């Protein structure tokens, strides 16, 4: 049996901790939901 | 059970001790969150009971006690934030300009962000705190890191 917890509040922080990279990919969709590279 | 809006955290007893299997969105009495983290299975709020609803595995959404109500979309130039919800962890916001899925059929907005599996359905959000997508169904890149689509469904 799965069961949910109430985690917080859904709002924007100002200075949050900013990291990541934008990569731009070209990927393809099959129809079990799963994302591939394409190359 | 609990149906006021926020993050939630998806747990399960079956496996050892209890265990963080994902997250989702509780928002107009509506509990959202991705296909892979339930596999559409019934949920549990205190004393209450969440069926599902609506359900499709290549969008990898599901949504609970009602249609997906979750419709804003990435402006495509502005940075966002994951709101982590890690096993074990305290939520917390990491801001990131999201890079691209290009598809056969569209762009789709993607976050370059490393989290636990259990992590998978955490929200992303745009600057006036609206739910844009949900993170946790991507892929595996070149330097064995992840990038996460920003997953939107479609409000009827
Ligand atoms: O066309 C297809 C490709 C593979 C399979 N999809 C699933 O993974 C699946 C089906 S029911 C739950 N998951 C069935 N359909
Ligand atoms: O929310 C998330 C973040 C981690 C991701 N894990 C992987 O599937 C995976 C396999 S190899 C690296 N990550 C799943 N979804």
């Amino acid at each position: 049996d799965m069961y949910i917890e109430r985690a917080g509040d859904i709002t924007w922080e100002k200075d949050a901790e900013v990291t990541g990279n934008s990569p731009r990919l070209d990927v393809a969709l099959d129809e079990s939901g799963d994302f591939s590279l394409v190359e | 059970g609990e149906t006021t809006d926020g993050v939630y955290r998806v747990m399960t007893r079956r496996l050892l001790g209890s265990t963080q299997v994902g997250v989702g969105v509780m928002q107009e009495g509506v509990f959202h969150t991705m296909w892979h983290v339930t596999k559409g299975a019934a949920l549990r709020s205190g004393e209450g009971r969440l069926d599902p609803y609506w359900g499709d595995v290549k969008q990898d959404l599901v949504s609970y006690c009602g249609p997906w109500k979750l419709d804003a979309a990435w402006d495509g130039l502005s940075e966002v934030q994951l709101l982590a919800v890690p096993p074990g962890e305290r939520a917390k916001n990491i801001q990131t300009l999201p890079g691209i899925f290009k598809t056969k059929d569209g762009d789709i907005g993607a976050v370059a962000l490393d989290y636990p599996a259990g992590t998978s359905g955490s929200p992303i959000l745009d600057k006036c705190g609206r739910v844009i997508g949900l993170y946790g169904n991507g892929v595996v890149i070149k330097n064995g890191s992840y990038v996460s689509a920003i997953t939107q469904g479609k409000r009827e």
